[PDB]
């Protein structure tokens, strides 16, 4: 979780251990800051910038019999 | 119309209020103000310059 | 007790067993409720919307002879 900081705003970046943050996931963490989040301040929640990285890798063995799948 | 400083909404957010005054177009409303007559579909008086009234009563 | 939140603001609506809430109740909930409330937050306090119900009733009784006013 980041907690993201304003005058009178309150942004909380949560994600799980994917990087998604589903609604039902969502909901629960508002639930469960209802008992600790200050009264009278605005609060929102919602999903990390997650990035997604594709990675191609050519490598070169030098011994050439260990090729395979493994 | 709230509270721009601020920009969200709140307790302090609301004030006053704003009078708005749109124009319509009628046909033959007596209450309404008469910019143009028609006879038969047809144009009943021109007025090619701004109309003034007083003026032109003084100017007959 | 009810408390009530708007962004920045703070009412709580008390009442006693009455449903009224005297002046001098009032002055006490508020000096309790300066510790409470968050920092940079007004609180309000108001009595409850109390509402007086007035009841006529027609009451049909089977044993004439115990109708009085007891």
């Amino acid at each position: 979780v980041y907690v993201y900081e304003e005058t009178g705003h309150i942004t909380v970046f949560a994600h799980d251990r994917n990087g998604n943050l589903s609604d039902t996931l969502k909901e629960d963490i508002i639930d469960a800051l209802q008992d600790y989040r200050p009264s009278g301040i605005m609060l929102d929640v919602t999903g990390v910038e997650k990035e997604e990285v594709n990675v191609s890798a050519t490598v070169t063995i030098s011994n050439k019999s260990r090729i395979g799948d493994t | 119309l709230l509270d721009q400083t601020s920009g969200v909404p709140s307790y302090f957010s609301k004030g006053a209020d704003r009078l708005e005054e749109k124009m319509s177009l009628t046909v033959n409303d007596p209450t309404s103000a008469t910019i143009y007559t028609f006879m038969d579909g047809d144009l009943y008086i021109q007025s090619t310059n701004a109309e003034m009234d007083k003026i032109n009563k003084v100017l007959a």
